[PDB]
């Protein structure tokens, strides 16, 4: 649901997810990806993000 | 400058308003305002105390309507103008014993008898300073003398005061029989006057104390939240990788 | 971008109360602020709740007070809060200044948030006088003939200036009236001046008790400032509650509760005791001229700290001659307020005259020496230290 | 049960935590007035003037 | 204007430098910014341009151990509290990393100070 | 957008102006993980303690204040006597 | 400074936000050159003129059917309360 994006994908504007709609319009950063890391009794579940727009972080 | 001309200081004694949370000893204030109405208010004034201030202190409403009906007070014009007198009621203020202040400065010599309404606050010394004046009229000292007309006092400023002995033994009977002497419907008059001054000091120091109980228990909750909240902050930890070029 | 950061009113509260770097190891010190805010505050809303009930008039004023007290509904709570909150006012202004002055926050780049301070604490004054003035008890009706008497020193038009200030020829129903008009205003002013006073502090941020840059190290105001000021707003609270339900005539002389008799004169004169100091300078002079001339120099000289002060360091927290000297004067200070309040006595002259001139001597004398010194001894020990 | 109910009903949306929060100082404010009203019940003892009615109204 | 220090006229004076010493060393102890492990040179106002151009002529390394001082003492003084007596700043690395870049700004910008006032006197 | 101000010292988040930092590590914890008030009254007392034992003679010797106040008071007292003006 | 304003439609100088332009000369003289006073007479004239015989109309409809119906109005009321008007 929280999905993926990329600044140098080709149908950036166009993905449904609201999140990159937001990134996208307001250039807030470069990419960023989600991961559910498990275990065998535990796990992590978050984002990873990249970006060079500094002051908006 | 001199002590003579400072007056003596007064006397401390401990009142019931003193407390922290006690109020006032009503009989006492009824004691009080009997002593102050039979032997007070020939020459002195209380034009601030209004007969519906009495009633729930004192007095009941038909006790303080029937005392109120005997004096007489002007009342306004009628028909073809004229001034008429009609019958007290219940919110009329005390009746001043003279006109004006020039009418009073000539009945007694030259002096002028002060309004009693805020005469407790506006003295140095409170209650104490009263109550040690009308009970220190002693004999002058050796050396001294006194004036016709003068009266000596030591805790009066300059140890002459233009006021006769106003109170003496078995003055007035009290309603509950207490027995009346001078000490005691001094303490008692000066008890009505104090209240006279400051008369919502039960009400004040009521919410008083419920104020502080909830300001202390705020005040004890604010310090434990902020205690909580800036925790990642005072206990961080800072350490320095030395940049190797 | 968050709305907080787009519509142009809720932007303004954000960059003044919720997001602003501010150093993150301001001591509680720091707090006096707020609260000079939030009793200013509750002067006004006081202030204009009381002047429904108040006729301002010589043979009426006096009577509405005392209708207010003992006949309006809750209106000693009105009166005693705007009372003790006014004195609590001249506390908090003194702290503030204590706390500016011991830091050297006057020093660049924060000097003309200092001068509006000034002009602010002027003008504060002022205003008092003329609340006080109003009741027209015994002790306003003579101090406010002796003070607005001071006018006459002036060369030229002397006593016309007196006279335009009294509209007439003595204190009477005029001068009140021009008073209580005067009391209204000035508050407004002096709340604009203090958003000028925020204002012009805002573009470089606040100190830190160290004295260095603190640049490295920010915190936002929201989480954290918001927080460490409810503890002092509780605690005053319960300071003037204490005062206005236990002891509501606490700073209050006895020759405030009788007539202004315009025929006895009272035995002392004297001014309320948050301006007692400088009616203490203003009397140590034998001279009239000289004498208001220093009663001005006393509150004017805060003007001239930052062309005085010859630290390389920026504060008291190194500096330990700066630490004794600041508490001499303090201790000067309340000598010269004691001295202020008493009788003008024999040998209270001598020490108030000696109490006046340490305080002038030291802004002018003891500052820039040991600055110098402690500049000099610093810097010999550290050249004496590799051979 | 255990103390995940009670951030469950509570202190779970910011709703219920101002209604919480408001009738508490609805029933707040009478239990203060009750112990005050009490406590200066207590402290006077015989100086009160519908305590010292009997000694003077009575005998009229 | 700028502190005016006066410790060149004292030590012409080997006879006051000797007297002076001890004095100087317990002014010294008694100020405590050691206690802290700063330096000197990192308490002097950094708010004019020629501070602010002097911190931009320092090697990088000085600029990262004064930037790791001034962290540690904001850090410790948030918690009121100090160093222990083993970590306080010794003497031997209590030396001037700072006046020499600032003299040497300060005579550039004074060199200029001369040009523009010029008169011929013909 | 606005307009180009001056010369200032404090920027916004990003641009704070201070210097260039490197080789800086900072830990801290969740406030919801810290126990408060842990490490408080030897922490309190100890703080405490060390500041009187330190700050305490600049402002103890308020004592010559005290001092001139009762002497100044006494000797005032006693010159307004029948003893004082002979 | 920063603090990452909002978005507007006006901008200031140097980016006015508006749409790039192209060869749009323009002249014009000094105010010490030109002359004031100079064809107001007659350019204010006939301005005045277009614009009553423009507009015109427009105002002077409502306004006339107001006052009518105001003349009317006291005419009538005057008349019904007077002796004729009652009967
Ligand atoms: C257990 C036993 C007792 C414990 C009970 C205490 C409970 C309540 C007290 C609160 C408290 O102490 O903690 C809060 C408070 C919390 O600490 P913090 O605010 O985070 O720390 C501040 C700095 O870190 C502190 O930095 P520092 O200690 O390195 O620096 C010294 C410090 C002060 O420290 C001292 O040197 C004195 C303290 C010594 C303790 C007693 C020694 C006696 C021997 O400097 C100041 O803060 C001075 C303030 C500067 C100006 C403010 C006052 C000026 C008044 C203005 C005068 C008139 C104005 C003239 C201008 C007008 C002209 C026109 O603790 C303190 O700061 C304590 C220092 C004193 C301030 C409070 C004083 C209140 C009464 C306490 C008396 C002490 C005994
Ligand atoms: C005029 C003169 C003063 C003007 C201005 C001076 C400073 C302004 C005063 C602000 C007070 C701030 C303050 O200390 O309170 C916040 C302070 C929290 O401060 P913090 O975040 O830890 O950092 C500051 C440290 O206090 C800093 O710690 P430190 O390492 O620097 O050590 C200092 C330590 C010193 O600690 C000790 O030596 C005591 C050790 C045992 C503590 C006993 C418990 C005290 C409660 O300070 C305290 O613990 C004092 C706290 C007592 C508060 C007193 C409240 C009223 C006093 C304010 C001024 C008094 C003037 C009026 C005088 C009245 C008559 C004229 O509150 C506490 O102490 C925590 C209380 C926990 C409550 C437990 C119950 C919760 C129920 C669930
Ligand atoms: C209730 C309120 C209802 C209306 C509210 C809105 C009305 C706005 C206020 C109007 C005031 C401004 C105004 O029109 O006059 C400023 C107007 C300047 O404005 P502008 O740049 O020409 O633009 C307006 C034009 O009229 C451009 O308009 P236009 O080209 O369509 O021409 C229309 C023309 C109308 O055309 C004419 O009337 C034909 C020309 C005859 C001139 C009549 C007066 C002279 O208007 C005028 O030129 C009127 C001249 C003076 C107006 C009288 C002010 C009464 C205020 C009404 C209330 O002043 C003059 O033109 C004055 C000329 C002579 C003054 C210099 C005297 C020589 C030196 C003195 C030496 C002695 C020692
Ligand atoms: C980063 O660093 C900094 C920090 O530090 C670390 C900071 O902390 C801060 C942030 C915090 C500050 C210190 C900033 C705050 C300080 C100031 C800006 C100081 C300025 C203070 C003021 C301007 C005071 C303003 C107070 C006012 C206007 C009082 C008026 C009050 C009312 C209108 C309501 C009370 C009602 C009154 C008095 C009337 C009586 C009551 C009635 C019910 C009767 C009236 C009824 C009517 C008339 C009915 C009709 C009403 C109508 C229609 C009119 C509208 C209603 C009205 C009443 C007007 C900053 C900026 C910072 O830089
Ligand atoms: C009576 C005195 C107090 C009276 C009430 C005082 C409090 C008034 C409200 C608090 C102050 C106003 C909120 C300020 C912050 C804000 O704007 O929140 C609005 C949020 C969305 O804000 P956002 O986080 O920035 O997301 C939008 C970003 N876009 C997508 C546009 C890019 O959108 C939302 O989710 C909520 C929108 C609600 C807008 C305010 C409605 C007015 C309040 C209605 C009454 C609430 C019930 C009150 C019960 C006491
Ligand atoms: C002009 C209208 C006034 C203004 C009247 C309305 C404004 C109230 C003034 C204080 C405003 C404080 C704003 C703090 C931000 C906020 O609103 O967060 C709500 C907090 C709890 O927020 P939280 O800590 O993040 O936990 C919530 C967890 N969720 C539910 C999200 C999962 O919950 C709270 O903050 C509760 C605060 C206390 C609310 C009870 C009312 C008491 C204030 C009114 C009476 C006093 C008025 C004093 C005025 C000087
Ligand atoms: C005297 C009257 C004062 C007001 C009376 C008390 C008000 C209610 C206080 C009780 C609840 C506090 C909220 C708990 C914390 C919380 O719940 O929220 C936490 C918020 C921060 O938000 P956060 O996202 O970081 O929180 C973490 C994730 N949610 O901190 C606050 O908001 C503090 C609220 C205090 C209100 C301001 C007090 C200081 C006034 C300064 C005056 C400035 C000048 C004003 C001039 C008029
Ligand atoms: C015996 C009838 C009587 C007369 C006549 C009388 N009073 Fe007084 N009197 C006072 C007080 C209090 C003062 C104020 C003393 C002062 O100002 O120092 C005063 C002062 C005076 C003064 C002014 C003295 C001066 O030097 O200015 C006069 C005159 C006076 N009283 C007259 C309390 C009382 C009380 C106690 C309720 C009673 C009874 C009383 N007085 C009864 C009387
Ligand atoms: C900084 C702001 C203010 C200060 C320092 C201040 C101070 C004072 C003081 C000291 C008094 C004397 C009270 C007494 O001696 O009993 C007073 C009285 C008074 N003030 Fe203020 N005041 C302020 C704001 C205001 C405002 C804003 C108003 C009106 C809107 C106001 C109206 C009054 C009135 C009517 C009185 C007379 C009532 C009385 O004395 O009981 N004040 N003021
Ligand atoms: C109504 C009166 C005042 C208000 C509302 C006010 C407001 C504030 C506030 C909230 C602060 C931040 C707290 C702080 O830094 O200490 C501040 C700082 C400051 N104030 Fe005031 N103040 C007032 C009076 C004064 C006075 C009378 C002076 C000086 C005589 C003054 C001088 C200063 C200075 C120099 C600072 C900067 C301190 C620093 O940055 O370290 N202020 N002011």
């Amino acid at each position: 649901i929280i999905g993926n994006w990329d600044r140098a994908m080709g149908a950036s504007p166009h993905l449904s997810s609201r999140l990159s709609t937001i990134v996208q319009q307001h250039q807030l950063a470069n990419s960023f990806m989600s991961f559910s890391t498990s275990y065998s009794d535990t796990g992590l579940w978050g984002i990873y993000l990249v970006t060079e727009n500094l002051g908006r972080i | 400058g001199t002590p003579k001309e400072e007056g003596l200081h007064f006397i401390q004694h401990d009142w019931p308003q003193s407390k922290v949370l006690s109020g006032f000893d009503h009989a006492s204030l009824r004691r009080g305002f009997q002593v102050y109405r039979e032997v007070c208010s020939a020459c002195h004034s209380l034009n601030l105390i209004a007969w519906r201030h009495l009633v729930g202190v004192t007095h009941t409403a038909d006790e303080a309507k029937q005392m109120a009906s005997e004096v007489e007070y002007e009342d306004g014009p009628d028909d073809e103008g004229n001034m008429f007198k009609r019958p007290g009621k219940l919110s009329d203020f005390l009746p001043p014993p003279y006109p004006n202040v020039e009418a009073a400065r000539a009945s007694n010599n030259g002096a002028a008898p002060p309004d009693l309404s805020c005469v407790v606050r506006g003295r140095h010394g409170g209650q104490d300073y009263i109550y040690s004046l009308l009970t220190g009229y002693t004999e002058p000292p050796a050396g001294v003398e006194v004036p016709d007309g003068m009266n000596f006092n030591p805790f009066f400023p300059g140890t002459q005061i233009a006021m006769a002995r106003p109170l003496f033994d078995d003055a007035v009977e009290f309603e509950d029989g207490t027995p009346a002497t001078t000490a005691q419907a001094a303490k008692d008059v000066v008890n009505f006057l104090h209240w006279a001054s400051e008369p919502e000091l039960d009400i004040r120091k009521k919410m008083g104390f419920q104020v502080i109980t909830v300001l202390t228990i705020l005040t004890a909750l604010s310090m434990w939240y902020k205690r909580f909240k800036w925790t990642p902050i005072k206990n961080r930890k800072i350490f320095y990788q030395r940049p190797i070029k | 971008m968050k709305i907080l950061k787009s519509n142009p009113f809720l932007a303004l509260a954000n960059n003044y109360m919720i997001d602003a770097p501010e150093p993150s190891n301001i001591s509680y010190f720091w707090n006096f602020g707020s609260l000079l805010a939030c009793v200013l505050v509750i002067q006004i809303v006081i202030g204009i709740l009381l002047a429904c009930f108040y006729i301002p008039n010589m043979d009426l004023a006096f009577l509405s007070v005392e209708r207010i007290v003992r006949d309006v509904n809750y209106g000693f709570l009105l009166r005693a809060f705007h009372a003790n909150g006014a004195s609590f006012f001249f506390i908090f202004l003194y702290l503030h200044i204590g706390r500016g002055l011991y830091y050297g926050s006057y020093k660049y780049p924060r000097t003309m948030t200092w001068n509006i301070g000034v002009i602010i604490f002027l003008l504060t004054i002022i205003t008092a006088f003329l609340g006080y003035c109003l009741p027209a008890n015994q002790m306003s009706f003579w101090g406010a003939t002796v003070i607005t008497n001071l006018l006459s020193a002036v060369p030229f038009i002397g006593d016309d200036l007196v006279h335009l200030l009294w509209g007439g020829f003595s204190v009477s129903n005029p001068t009140l009236n021009r008073f209580f008009s005067l009391h209204y205003l000035m508050p407004f002013v002096i709340a604009a001046l203090s958003v000028m006073h925020l204002i012009a502090l805002h573009t470089n941020g606040s100190s830190n008790p160290l004295g260095v840059t603190a640049n490295m190290d920010r915190i936002p105001m929201n989480p954290y400032y918001l927080i460490k000021d409810l503890i002092t707003i509780f605690i005053f609270l319960i300071g003037i509650n204490y005062m206005a339900f236990y002891n509501p005539y606490g700073f209050m002389e006895p020759d405030c509760a009788l007539p202004a008799d315009p025929l006895k004169t009272p035995m002392s004169i004297v001014p309320e005791w948050y301006l007692l100091p400088f009616y203490a300078i203003l009397r140590a002079i034998p001279n009239f001229q000289l004498g208001v001339i220093a009663m001005l120099l006393s509150i004017l000289v805060l003007l001239l700290l930052p062309l005085l002060d010859f630290s390389a360091i920026r504060g008291n927290s190194f500096n330990p001659f700066g630490k004794f000297f600041f508490w001499t004067f303090v201790a000067d200070f309340v000598i010269l307020a004691w001295i202020g309040g008493s009788h003008p006595e024999n040998v209270f002259i001598t020490i108030g005259a000696i109490a006046t001139i340490f305080y002038f001597s030291y802004f002018f004398i003891l500052i820039p020496v040991y600055t110098i010194l402690g500049n000099t001894l610093i810097d010999l020990n550290l050249s004496s230290i590799k051979r | 049960m255990a103390s995940s109910t009670i951030y469950n009903i509570f202190f779970r949306r910011n709703s219920s935590f101002y209604a919480t929060i408001f009738v508490s100082a609805f029933f707040a404010k009478i239990g203060f007035d009750v112990f005050t009203d009490s406590v200066w019940k207590r402290a006077n003892a015989g100086l009160t003037w519908d305590e010292v009615k009997p000694r003077f109204l009575n005998k009229d | 204007m700028k502190p005016v220090s006066l410790a060149k006229y004292i030590q012409k004076s080997p006879f006051l430098t000797k007297l002076l010493l001890p004095i100087s060393n317990a002014y010294v102890h008694l100020s405590g910014y050691r206690k802290y492990g700063l330096r000197y040179d990192d308490l002097m106002l950094e708010e004019n341009d020629d501070t602010q151009k002097a911190l931009s002529r320092l090697p990088k390394m000085e600029s990262y151990d004064r930037v790791y001082r001034i962290r540690r003492a904001m850090q410790l003084s948030i918690e009121n509290k100090i160093l222990p007596k083993s970590e306080w700043t010794k003497p031997e690395e209590d030396y001037h990393y700072l006046r020499p870049v600032l003299a040497e700004v300060i005579a550039e910008r004074k060199e200029r100070e001369a040009f523009d006032a010029l008169i011929v006197k013909k | 957008g606005g307009a180009a101000g001056g010369k200032t010292y404090l920027g916004w988040w990003g641009h704070l102006g201070g210097p260039k930092q490197k080789g800086i590590i900072t830990y801290s914890l969740s406030p919801f993980q810290q126990r408060p008030m842990a490490g408080f009254f030897k922490t309190s007392t100890q703080n405490m303690f060390r500041r009187v034992m330190t700050e305490g003679l600049y402002v103890a010797i308020f004592g010559i204040a005290y001092y001139i106040y009762c002497w100044g008071k006494e000797r005032n007292e006693f010159l307004n006597s029948k003893h004082g003006r002979h």
